[PDB]
């Protein structure tokens, strides 16, 4: 009698089966290469494009744990000094 | 020549400890290995089996599944092990009153042409630290430092440890009980060890804890294995005992529940096997997948095709059942080497009243008898996935009841009394708990 | 001039470590040996052509 | 990412489907040799005439 | 007697079951012994050899679909009960139980 | 702490709700908790109500 | 209670005259690099969540 | 027939098969004390320590007590040495000489000893009794003194 889920949970808005904000960011990352080094190299797209599909296919949202690992725990300086990452609680600002 | 030809012969033997995987307790219910691979023995008291529904034992089937399938990690393992025996171990008792003695006497010769003999069942949930064989290849070689030796000890103790409490919490209808260390006189005697050894010697000798590795010292019947055949001998101080091994190949459209039950009521002393190495959920949907292919590359046939599979995956990847490599030896024990080819005669009689298929095992007898210690897959001769459900159909520890013979806090058992189903049963006052 | 007595210093957090599953290095050395054994004679044809 | 994260089969699939792979590119890639079968076909021709 | 039995409700066993992983319908581990067996008669007497393959592979692919696992059986016996040395002395093949490992 | 995330791994395995302990997203759900926060968020999936 | 969430203790917050986003967490917490667990380092002992 | 009586463990009585002392059968339990040089026992338990420690599972209730022991000795002053035992009942019937074995046994594994039964070195075991005879021993392990 449980309320029944369906698997629609995590298909996330996918073209081609991959999600829009990653794939844009290869856009970007393989229209930088084009630009910068040689034109030749629209053919870096289908590579990793296709090993894109298959880790969303897996691990559907791997690449939201990825930037929030990029901007939370990379970004934090004083990592080596105190051991691990740690946000210190007075609001030192730097004001004064 | 005649005089030096015994060190000659002597010094170019294998010995048993290339067969036996085992070394120093680690835990007190807990034996390592040679390949670091730490086990428990469980002890069982199967619940009765002939007073219930039929539909009653599919729901204790589907509870024992509910909770294996929780704990079934990828690195696990399971043998069970029914070792059908007879009992020497019930003393005859002194008596004082004359109509006492008359009664006992006349009792004890009713027993004439009965058979004496009591289930035991048994399981050892085995725990590999790592499951995947590729890996394990180099695996065998590299060289680790003490510490990192020590993080993968407790990473199994524990891991083991976890499984264990699981298992009795989920056997409280099945009368368990974990085996484990106890002292007589001063020194250690093994739980686990006595049984194992049954399992190598075919009697029961106390092991006790010395100063070595297990496998040096756990062996002490020499077994003899015929070069063309399907039947042994062992070669003990209290008597030979001659022992043909016997092997299932063939199942059928069906898991019904206790098929293996016709064994229980057994006239001939045997060992049961199983094994359940707990397969991966990649690995086995592969294995449904590839059975899946087969089938769908064929006509189509209305229903076992397509619907079956159908359902078969679906449950697989939501988490049902968890596939598993099986394999089990039925070993029966005799006097002679005649009477144990007419017991395994009998058994596969037995075995294909129940619809499975067994084909006496001839080649790898001596692969089949070391495949019958716990942690030994690289002796096994069939191992076939089937269904975890299945495999709890293989193995539900029914048992006729038949209580303690000795042990009892009074000491041995007050009578013996006949039971409809044919096995005796050992009355005594005191129940467990 | 030492660290002061039973205070809390660094985390003990930075002992911890990956654990690596004990199949991947063997077996991943002996494919990277028969790779590269191809792609040296892939390369030895490449200059020789 | 097949060990940390992805759907894997980590010994039979991955290793047999990279092997596969392999195979392939290295025999496609030996058509690098092209001068070899090029003057294969004009000796042919003559040797069986 | 007739302890439980079977209505149709009996829990489903598939046939997957022992479908070893097989390339051209025979397992890789004995294909594979066959290949450097052929190999290594190609390379010692004639090259003319590869042609060796497709009658044993043949048979092997017989051998494997009516009885799937006839060489894991195979192995068993030839590693275990064919190297023991003192088969003739004792009238069967047997393991000393005492660990005599030529020491002392 | 690591005892009981394996335990109430367990637990939730009991209930057919396969859990994975978070690692690289620790101080993204660690700052998830507090309410009125999206943006830290690990694994939002819809479901029915 | 916002606090508790953030802190891992009870201590009793104040209305004083700032935004509560500056003086609302009295304990230093420190996220492992690589792992799950962390630890919170406050007056009355450690927390390892 | 004979038992062979390989014991590593220290004893727990200071006589601890004394059992055999009073029993129905005739034999002739035989020890010996092939002492080895102080340098000799120090190898030999290092080698025996090292052998222990190089294997893929850790016990740590034998290598402590392995490692007290080599310093033990040194500070305890008891010298080591080789040392088989072996027990030669006698008897009339060879089935009678059997019921002694077992009945050997059983009263041996009593006192927490395991006797291993002799098959096919009953003439190294047998010729091993002869004062002198160390060449014949079937299979000596270093014992404290």
């Amino acid at each position: 009698e449980a309320f029944p889920l369906f698997k629609g949970a995590t298909r996330l808005p996918t073209i081609w089966g991959v999600p829009m904000i990653p794939l844009m960011a290869m856009v970007m990352g393989v229209a930088v290469i084009a630009l910068t080094v040689s034109i030749w190299w629209w053919a870096l797209v289908p590579p990793l494009w296709f090993i894109m599909a298959q880790i969303t296919k897996n691990d559907d949202k791997a690449f939201r744990i990825w930037w929030l690992w990029i901007d939370t725990k990379f970004r934090n300086r004083n990592k080596g000094f105190w051991g691990a990452s740690s946000y210190s609680p007075a609001n030192y600002r730097k004001r004064r | 020549m005649g005089a030096i030809e015994s060190r000659k012969l002597l010094a170019s033997e294998t010995p048993v400890g290339q067969f036996i995987p085992y070394s120093h307790h680690v835990t007190d219910t807990i034996i390592s290995t040679k390949n670091a691979e730490y086990l428990s023995v469980w002890k069982i008291d199967g619940r009765s089996h002939q007073s219930a529904s039929e539909a009653d034992v599919f729901q204790w089937i589907r509870e024992l599944n509910n909770t294996l399938r929780g704990i079934s990690s990828a690195n696990l393992s399971l043998w069970t092990h029914i070792v059908r025996r007879r009992v020497y171990e019930y003393p005859d008792a002194e008596f004082d009153n004359v109509f006492c003695r008359q009664l006992d006497e006349k009792y004890r010769e009713s027993f004439t042409g009965y058979n004496l003999m009591v289930n035991d069942l048994y399981l050892t949930v085995v725990y590999r630290p790592v499951s995947d064989k590729v890996l394990s290849f180099f695996a065998k070689r590299e060289r680790e430092t003490p510490d990192q030796k020590k993080h993968r000890q407790e990473s199994c103790i524990k891991a083991l440890e976890d499984i264990n409490r699981t298992l009795g919490q989920s056997f409280k209808r099945y009368g368990a009980e974990l085996l484990s260390v106890y002292e007589k006189g001063g020194h250690a005697f093994s739980a686990p060890l006595e049984f194992l050894a049954r399992l190598v010697n075919g009697e029961h000798i106390p092991m006790p804890i010395c100063r070595d590795r297990f496998s040096d010292y756990m062996a002490v019947n020499r077994p003899m294995f015929s070069k063309w055949g399907e039947v042994g001998e062992l070669r003990s101080l209290t008597g030979l005992r001659r022992f043909g091994m016997l092997e299932i190949r063939e199942y059928d459209d069906a898991t019904e529940p206790g098929q293996l039950n016709v064994l229980l009521e057994s006239d001939y002393e045997f060992v049961l096997t199983h094994s359940f190495s707990v397969l991966s959920r990649p690995a086995a949907k592969e294995y449904l997948q590839r059975h899946q292919k087969n089938l769908i590359d064929a006509r189509d046939v209305a229903t076992d095709q397509i619907e079956e599979i159908d359902e078969a995956l679906n449950q697989l990847i939501s988490g049902h059942f968890v596939m598993g490599e099986h394999h089990c030896t039925l070993t029966v024990y005799g006097e002679t080497v005649q009477q144990v080819r007419d017991n395994l005669a009998h058994a596969s009689a037995a075995m294909l009243d129940v619809a499975v298929l067994p084909k006496p095992v001839d080649l790898a007898l001596e692969a089949g008898y070391w495949a019958q210690l716990p942690a030994n897959w690289q002796w096994r001769p069939r191992p076939a996935p089937i269904t975890s459900l299945n495999f709890l159909s293989f193995s539900p520890f029914h048992n006729f009841m038949s209580g303690k013979p000795t042990g009892n806090p009074w000491g041995p058992a007050v009578t013996i009394l006949k039971t409809v189903s044919g096995t005796p049963l050992y009355f005594n006052f005191h129940a467990s708990k | 001039q030492e660290r002061i007595e039973g205070e809390y210093g660094a985390s003990e957090l930075a002992s911890e470590r990956r654990p690596h599953t004990p199949g991947a290095r063997t077996l991943l050395m002996v494919l990277l040996c028969v790779i590269a054994v191809v792609l040296v004679t892939l390369s030895y044809k490449a200059y020789k052509v | 990412l097949i060990i940390r994260g992805a759907v894997e089969m980590p010994v039979a699939e991955f290793l047999n489907r990279c092997l596969r792979i392999g195979i392939i590119v290295s025999i496609a890639l030996a058509g690098g040799l092209y001068q070899g079968e090029i003057a294969n076909a004009i000796t042919t021709v003559p040797d069986e005439l």
